């Protein structure tokens, strides 16, 4: 099968075991921005569902299929590969919808649908959009779509922007310096300090931040799910040419993504941007091994290359240079092994952001 | 590996 | 191989990938109680190591081997199945101990040692002692132990005691009751509430607590590593009879463990008790889906049964009843997937 | 009689037995907000009583008739159906008011008055206003009211507002979850947990709370006693459209009421609001079996439907939904059997 | 029917409505002394139930029948007149005991059993034992009992003892003095003060207390349920002759009760005495209209006469006198309308109970 | 009446 070919067995076992837990379904369902936006996108575009045949790829508990049913769908085929397909079947029965929602356990690449559908719905976005590689299963499912059928979501936008965060960068060496001591209980650990530094820099950072750490307007890479093919996501090349709005040390690239539900009545947008309410996707930041000094007006150019791997993730290659100086930096990161840094605190703005006296603005 | 343990992150 | 037979491939890949990260080695090493206690147990029993041949099972970074070398060991075979073995080799060279510490990559069940050893050292304890099933690898390595050989640690004591913690129960109960809603965005989830409760309470809770919440003296189950067999840990039956010291609701059983280094000079203990300084093992609590009400003087009896699974952990079955009233609780927990509550 | 038709006999016996106890009259009398507000409303509007003929519906000890007498009434017919009519008579004589206050034992639906009256006074308010169904007896008495006669109180406003109170919800939920146990002394009770939840949450909660737990401005349902007919109270429909001012869990709806005495000199209000001094009516909260999540700016809409029953109370139906999400909560409550948490 | 004849319909409606509430079942079930003692009495006398036929009079939720089933009963007929009979049926099915527990809705005076039984179980005790008049239903059920059959409980003991409590007595006039006011909002209420005093003194007090307020050993009036008949409870005459152990003012009589389960193996006691842990029955106290002075050694003699009424309760008539001085007092109380005075605090001992210096015992 | 409303008293 297409899925087994591109996926290692061990990775698939852990993956679908995770999604078999009701607690993980709850976590996603309780993301109000996520679940609420999907409901609005479907119900406000009721003409795209009224008396239509629907395919729900990776339905989980089936919540998106119930929204399609609320919109008037005649038949909904809810495909799910984890053992959550059982729990979804129970929900379909308890909600008296067995005549309109058919749960099909198994992988969308391996099951059979009795007919073609008018619209496909799914929530295939991982963090940084592409993690988990479920977008390819979502695109694979277009083999069941009628010629003029729609897809919810319809397009996806990944945004990249350079950031400055001296604390984040320096924290990598503070952690690795554990190994830079000559007598840890009598053992010199210093020979491993470089390996520790390497290990931390291969990890993307999943958390949030104040948008004022961004040093340039974002660049946008768009995937059109109506047109894209599975193979388009095996190698994702994202060139960028950032025109610096602020002067400082560039420590890496920040990533967020938006999706759009282009319906007949309206287009609904789901955004994970740092300017929007926090979602369970947060944002993702990839450090440079060495910071790049840029002054306002300079151009930071380079490429972000994502190479899919058989662990349902991507190997990230980032290269960037300040054109005016030729100073270059790079990094290689494993999208599958990010560091979850979120603490729950409100992100602090970069120092040096006060342009008027804060003391004069006490009491307002 | 954090991704193998948790593809999707926890939102309080 | 013995390991591959009792271990699923997808579990071993993830398991040894986890221990290949230097950050995880740092987490264990920085546990000063664990690392300091291991060192003192070895150095104070230097006669058990002086000019002896040592096997280190799962040496990781090799820290325990360096302690054995400090104690005067003549030769130390440091077996490690993760890619951490390469980092340990770097430390052996950089510490100028290539003549005394030999890193042997691979599983202790699939490798070949050039000779037998006088003492085996290891840190194979997981959460609730038995998680990860590395105790069986530690016992398996006895194939290389000399008749008169020793084991560091020598014995392991797992302790059980009933606790009361209404806050912990209501946290887990409230989470599961998410699936009691009849109209989540207009969808009736209530049919899955029973399944949700089963799932959430299948997770043992890893964190620390005060001895005050314990309602009776602990019961102890001992594994003597000198004389135990690999197969002895496939099915672990822990009967208990708790004489309640306080009245109230029993919300479950709390677990912790001690290990003892029975050396020739002295015996040194490493404790994860809730009355002792915190270690990276914390303590473990298995909640009842429904608490049992007990009076002071009552007896809470039952059995905690651990059945090893092919994911390098145990399916836990805890059955308990208040003898005076016949109120019974039956629970099944997955030791592999605990809830880490420590904030 | 109108009363016996709408009232079960066992309910009427217990009802009027309750009000025959002097201790229960003391409880109401000692409510200083209630008693002092009534007196002030009557004495300040003395022109509405000076040389007038008065009817006091359910006079109990007679306290309100004494206020009308203080205000200058010529004759006051004090109707009381409980045995308290005897004690009221004792007070009329001991206070030397036999020439002005005439106690008439019996139900206002069944007695005969020698003449029509200029003004009717009464304290017929139950908790949540409508309990006891005495408002219908108060309105039924208008058959004795002259065309342009007045009524004290003149109007009644019921207020409802959504509230959040996790502690209250968990108390009632925890009690009901006693019936979730699978081994109570070895007996599996869990098959009754649903019935338990239905029973416990069928009880309205009578106590007081702080206005901060309210998540939206209240809506108001008004009964104009001058215009209303007693049949109007058999089925009371209260639609509501709440604009949520705070995000969080809506655990139910809180209820309270105000009444106005619209006199010729001035209008006086008696309020049981959670922002006002406590009265013996407290406030009333109907819990949802499962709370609704709402965001600030959302609209919580639904209908509160009160259907009168033969036990001198109402079966309460509350249906509410968060419009933005379609999350709905339906509940049925017995106003006669509340849970007194205070 | 025997029940309808002796009971007013108004009382029966409110009575059985109250017992149709699961919350009231829970209150009784959670009384550990009461529920645990019943369980111990049944299970420890297992021979009295093993392979026997049982009748449970007023089974409520059926909890006592489940205990009899745990003891080995072959057949149990559980009669309940409230709507709780439905919930008991649900529990019988859910516990897989439909073959061994038969729930019969209705009053034990009006239902028909298919056969006679070896043992009757019930919990027919109200406060002061006799309230509710359920003991007569319990005895009426002996028409289904085999000649050699047993009764659980087997006997009941009512205990009476004189008490001194100056605060309780004075409180009656403090409450009544609300009416001794010449201008309550301009109204002279004083003419009703005597009626308020009469009203409070007709109320027994349901409360607990410290045993040191008792001034003499209790007298016990025993009802042998195996021998007594229905009519024995219509008029209950309890003479007493109290040998005063303490000198002081006697303000009334205190009541509690015990029951015994006389089984073939052992006898088990359920006591509501003030010396035992509190039960939901608490204790009951009836005041005299005037206190009686008594010296230690005197005899306080008189009668407590309980006359059953059609409201499932008793009119109580107490007359007592101190023989040595002829001082007499009396009172008439309605057992159906007690004042629930329990507050939740530990009952304080009467003043003047310290025979050693409390200051010398602060540091015992 | 109190006994008509509550035949059995509440125990905490
Ligand atoms: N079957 C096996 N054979 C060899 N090593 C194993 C093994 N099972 C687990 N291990 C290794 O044993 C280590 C346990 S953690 C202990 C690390 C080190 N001894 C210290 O005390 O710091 C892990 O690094 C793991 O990779
Ligand atoms: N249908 C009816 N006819 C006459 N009296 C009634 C009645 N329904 C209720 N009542 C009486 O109305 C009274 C209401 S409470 C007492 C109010 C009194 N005015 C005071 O302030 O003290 C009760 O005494 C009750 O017995
Ligand atoms: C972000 C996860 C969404 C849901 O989709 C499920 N899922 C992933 N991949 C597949 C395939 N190939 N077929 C069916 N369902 C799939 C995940 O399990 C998750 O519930
Ligand atoms: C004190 C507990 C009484 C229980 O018994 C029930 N009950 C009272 N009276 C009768 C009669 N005559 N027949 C059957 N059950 C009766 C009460 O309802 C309560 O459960």
């Amino acid at each position: 099968s297409v899925f087994s070919e591109r996926t290692e067995e061990s990775s698939a076992v852990q993956y679908f075991q995770f999604y078999g837990y009701l607690s993980q379904q709850q976590n996603m369902m309780q993301d109000y921005v996520r679940t609420g936006t999907y409901q609005r996108a479907i119900l406000q575009n009721h003409t795209d569902f009224k008396d239509k045949i629907v395919l729900d790829v990776g339905c989980g508990s089936g919540i998106l299929s119930f929204f399609a049913a609320q919109a008037g769908a005649r038949k909904i085929y809810a495909v799910e590969a984890s053992t959550m397909a059982q729990h979804a079947e129970v929900l379909v029965k308890s909600n008296n919808l067995t005549d309109r929602i058919v749960v099909i356990p198994g992988k969308v690449e391996e099951v059979s649908l009795p007919e073609q559908v008018d619209i496909i719905i799914s929530e295939p976005m991982g963090y940084m959009l592409f993690n988990e590689r479920m977008l390819e299963s979502y695109l694979h499912a277009k083999k069941y779509l009628k010629p003029s059928g729609n897809m919810f979501p319809t397009i996806g936008d990944v945004h990249l922007a350079p950031f400055t965060d001296e604390q984040l960068y320096m924290e990598q060496f503070t952690k690795a310096n554990f190994w830079y001591q000559p007598s840890f209980h009598g053992v010199d650990l210093s020979a491993l300090r470089g390996a520790a530094v390497d290990e931390y820099f291969r990890q993307p950072v999943v958390d949030t931040f104040d948008i004022r750490i961004l040093m340039a307007k974002s660049v946008k890479y768009t995937v059109n799910f109506l047109e894209a093919k599975e193979g388009d996501l095996h190698r994702i090349e994202i060139p960028f040419k950032f025109h610096m709005l602020h002067s400082g040390l560039v420590h890496g690239l920040a990533f967020w993504f938006d999706v759009a539900f282009i319906g007949s009545i309206m287009t609904v947008w789901l955004s994970t941007a740092p300017t929007e309410p926090l979602t369970h996707w947060y944002q993702v930041r990839c450090l440079f091994q060495s910071p790049l000094f840029a002054k306002a007006g300079d151009t930071l150019s380079g490429t972000c290359l994502l190479i899919a791997n058989k662990r349902q993730s991507y190997d990230i290659s980032i290269v960037a240079q300040v054109d005016q100086t030729g100073s270059k930096s790079s990094n290689l990161l494993d999208l599958k092994n990010p560091f979850f840094r979120y603490t729950g605190t409100t992100p602090s703005p970069p120092p040096g952001s006060h342009y008027t006296s804060p003391s004069e603005n006490m009491w307002n | 590996s954090t991704g193998g343990k948790a593809p999707r992150k926890q939102l309080a």
